[PDB]
RNA sequence: CGUAGACGGUGAGAGCCCGGUACGUGAAAACCCGACGUCUGUCUUGAUGGUGUUCCCGAGUAGCAGCGGGCCCGUGGAAUCUGCUGUGAAUCUGCCGGGACCACCCGGUAAGCCUGAAUACUUCCCAGUGACCGAUAGCGGAUUAGUACCGUGAGGGAAUGGUGAAAAGUACCCCGGGAGGGGAGUGAAAGAGUACCUGAAACCGUGCGCUUACAAUCCGUCAGAGCCCUCGACGUGUCGUGGGGUGAUGGCGUGCCUUUUGAAGAAUGAGCCUGCGAGUCAGGGACAUGUCGCGAGGUUAACCCGGGUGGGGUAGCCGC
RNA sequence: GGCAGCCAACGUGUUGGCUGGGUAGGGGAGCGUCCUGCAUCCGGUGAAGCCGCCGAGUGAUCGAGUGGUGGAGGGUGUGG
């Protein structure tokens, strides 16, 4: 039997808000700014550590570029291949998106760091040598296009 | 606005309340109608002075039409099909009034 | 898993309507329908108040008056927050307060609240309202007080039809909804909740889908 | 009663009293957008697919040199666009773009011209809405309002709403030259009489109780006799787990806020009251703290459809 | 004799041990006003505002506690 008269809030999830100089009981003739001061009239800036150089500026740039030709790709885990496909089998882009491991446009790259002890025909772009040789292992193939 | 000149209605609020009267003028710019016998005043005038009795305007809302049957009444209206005049209905009974 | 018997306007039932767990079952958080109901009526409320502030107000940009030898107080401008008829020190602005609540708050809290009815025995269905081809306002006003004696009624109403919309539309403590726009304030605010068979089928069959 | 229980007024909270609301109807004449019959204009001297070879397609332009602007680009290694000033190209194995620069390949044809649809804005008009203000607020302006008034100027720029249900706005008599008043009457009330609802505080008195004219004082507090009033039990006043108003007389006693190491300070501010007057606000902005759901997944913006807060929307976002 | 914070034992809040002066400043828990939501209620048999009396709370205060003016609107509760 709830009426909207039976809602309450969460205790605690609402909390004062705090209302700064409003009395000297509470908060008063100063509203948390204290003496005088500029802090006391509006501000002081963020990068401003009293006249000498910030750390921002006395410290050396870092050297080379960024590479904006980088081409991007995305490890899908061996041993997670094995944990999402205990029967095993055939592996390619669109199984990958539905299992939800990579991103559906993202390109895909795999690594040999977990373990492989299911037959799985994998299909992708770029192969290690460790990844490799855990599905020649693992009695399966893996081509790369 | 179907309260007219030369009709009869009946007060239904005021010390009034209840009684008969006849409506002389109609102000239907404030919606105040004049009727004889209902309220009462007195009026102080000096040029000869005395005190003189003279009626009070009564908004139009506060009265309502009495029928040939004495019972005050809605009005209702219907289109004539032999000419187009419109007739004001009484509408406990339906009859032209 | 709960039934409820189908009635007629003629008194008799109809069929059998199932209720599935998952939907209807689920423990209430007084909280989450809190938090939504409250985003309702933040949402709900229209934000337009504005005033004038010191920069807003007409005229005055040019000092009263000389700094020293005046003997009054320094002031700056005629408009000044100080001075009566100026502006207002913080002016408040054209604003609105949607608050977006995520799909699932709002699901889950809908969900609650219909659990708790379901608990308390305020789900009904009917399979139509009143007689086809004539709004009867009258006979929809018979009808409730024969179904039920609370205050206000709750009923969900397919689209496509519009006498019993137009018939029930009068009356001021009975309020009528399309199960597609069911909504929480609306399910708290009545006592009485009625489902009719097409709508309870639609909101189901949309639930499950 | 209700397909109308929106909203105002009527002598107090009215869907059943009226103004009116759901719902229907209705234009002689005029204006803006939407179809339906003389007449006008063009070409069917034209059109479609098929085998080799001998001035035009936008010029003082593209581009270049210097000097400057605007794209994030502030002469930096500086592409692209434009302009002032001088020079100045080809017509297709011609050009310029592809972020000082070019060989082979790769994509488009400059100096000519216009073109609806998504958008911004609201002096004006209509219909509505408001967890917007209710007369020092809200536009300066609810009223002679950009009026009075100041300034010869560009201009600046005010204050001033409420009788009552209706004027029924007080006949008449008396004091007074009038102003002003007292009765009598109107009205529910005149402790609503136009200086008009409610009428506080600073403000100015009257009457009553007590105190004070040997008295040295941030003016009060703690004791405290007397006088006056009050409440019960008991008689003429006396006590009683008594209150009230005054307080003669003793102890203590240096206003408040600032800024200060330091103030009663002879340091600053306040003549007093009534209102007005100060951490507010927007962003898929960011961090950390409580709270809510899912979970290796968490989620949407803009936008589409519901007089409604709902449903859709995988573009992106943050860790894995 | 009473209130309040921390802590220990046991319990579905009692007992026991300590602490409680504080500006700038930090943290925690609340009072009051206006405006909305709803369950509802008060009010010409007198609401709000106005002026007192008596009470009660550790505080901002409260009294659905009453007296004189006033004649038309307000309130509990949980929320925002
Ligand atoms: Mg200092
Ligand atoms: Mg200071
Ligand atoms: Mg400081
Ligand atoms: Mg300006
Ligand atoms: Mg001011
Ligand atoms: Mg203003
Ligand atoms: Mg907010
Ligand atoms: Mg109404
Ligand atoms: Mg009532
Ligand atoms: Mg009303
Ligand atoms: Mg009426
Ligand atoms: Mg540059
Ligand atoms: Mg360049
Ligand atoms: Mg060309
Ligand atoms: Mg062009
Ligand atoms: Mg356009
Ligand atoms: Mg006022
Ligand atoms: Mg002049
Ligand atoms: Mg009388
Ligand atoms: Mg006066
Ligand atoms: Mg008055
Ligand atoms: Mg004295
Ligand atoms: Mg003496
Ligand atoms: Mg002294
Ligand atoms: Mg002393
Ligand atoms: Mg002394
Ligand atoms: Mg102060
Ligand atoms: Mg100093
Ligand atoms: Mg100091
Ligand atoms: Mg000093
Ligand atoms: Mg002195
Ligand atoms: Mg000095
Ligand atoms: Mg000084
Ligand atoms: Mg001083
Ligand atoms: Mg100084
Ligand atoms: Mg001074
Ligand atoms: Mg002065
Ligand atoms: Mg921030
Ligand atoms: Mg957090
Ligand atoms: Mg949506
Ligand atoms: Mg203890
Ligand atoms: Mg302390
Ligand atoms: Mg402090
Ligand atoms: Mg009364
Ligand atoms: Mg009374
Ligand atoms: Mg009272
Ligand atoms: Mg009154
Ligand atoms: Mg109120
Ligand atoms: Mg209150
Ligand atoms: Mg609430
Ligand atoms: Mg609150």
């Amino acid at each position: 039997v709830i009426k909207l008269h039976d809602l309450k809030p969460a205790p605690g999830e609402k909390k004062a808000k705090t209302r700064v100089g409003r009395g000297e009981g509470s908060k008063g003739k100063t509203a948390g700014r204290g003496t005088k001061g500029t802090k006391a009239r509006k501000n002081v800036p963020v990068m401003f550590e009293g006249g000498q150089m910030p750390i921002h500026m006395r410290l050396p740039k870092l050297k080379g570029f960024k590479n904006r030709f980088r081409t991007e790709y995305q490890v899908v885990n061996v041993g997670d291949i094995n944990k999402a496909f205990p029967q095993g089998g055939t592996v390619g882009v669109d199984e990958l998106v539905a299992k939800g491991l990579v991103r559906k446009n993202s390109l895909v790259k795999v690594l040999g760091d977990g373990k492989l002890t299911v037959k799985v025909d994998v299909t992708a772009n770029k192969f290690s040598g460790s990844a490799r040789e855990a599905i020649t292992a693992a009695g399966g193939s893996a081509t790369e296009l | 606005m179907k309260v007219h000149k030369g009709d009869t209605v009946l007060v239904i609020s005021g010390k009034d309340k209840g009684a008969k009267g006849k409506v002389l003028v109609a102000y239907p710019d404030r919606n105040k109608v004049l009727v004889e016998g209902v309220n009462r005043i007195k009026k102080h005038t000096a040029v000869s002075g005395g005190i003189v009795t003279q009626e009070a305007p009564i908004h139009v809302s506060n009265v309502m039409v009495v029928d040939s049957d004495g019972k005050p009444t809605r009005v209702g209206y219907r289109i004539d099909d032999e000419t187009g005049k419109k007739v004001r209905i009484a509408k406990t009974n339906g009859k032209d009034i | 898993t709960l039934k409820v018997d189908v009635k007629t306007p003629a008194g008799k039932t109809d069929g059998s309507v199932e209720l599935p767990a998952e939907l209807f079952d689920v423990e209430p958080n007084i909280a989450l329908m809190h938090q939504v109901v409250t985003a309702q009526l933040a949402a709900k409320r229209q934000g337009t108040h504005s005033t004038k502030t010191r920069g807003e107000v007409s005229g005055g940009g040019k000092k009263p008056y000389r700094q020293k030898g005046t003997g009054r107080a320094r002031q700056g401008s005629t408009r000044a927050p100080q001075f009566t008829g100026g502006g207002t020190v913080h002016g408040p602005k054209p604003r609105d307060y949607s608050q977006r609540t995520p799909k699932k708050m709002i699901a889950a809290a809908l969900r609650g609240a219909l659990s708790d009815r379901a608990r308390n025995d305020r789900i009904h269905a009917v399979t139509e309202l009143v007689e086809g081809q004539t709004p009867s306002t009258k006979s929809a006003k018979t009808f409730l007080g024969t179904l039920t004696e609370n205050k206000k009624v709750l009923v969900v109403i397919g689209r496509t039809d519009e006498v019993g919309a137009k018939s029930v539309r009068n009356l001021p403590g009975v309020h009528v909804i399309s199960p597609d726009q069911l909504n929480t304030y609306d399910v708290l605010n009545a006592d009485d909740v009625v489902f009719s068979v097409e709508a309870l089928n639609a909101y189901i069959s949309a639930n499950s889908k």
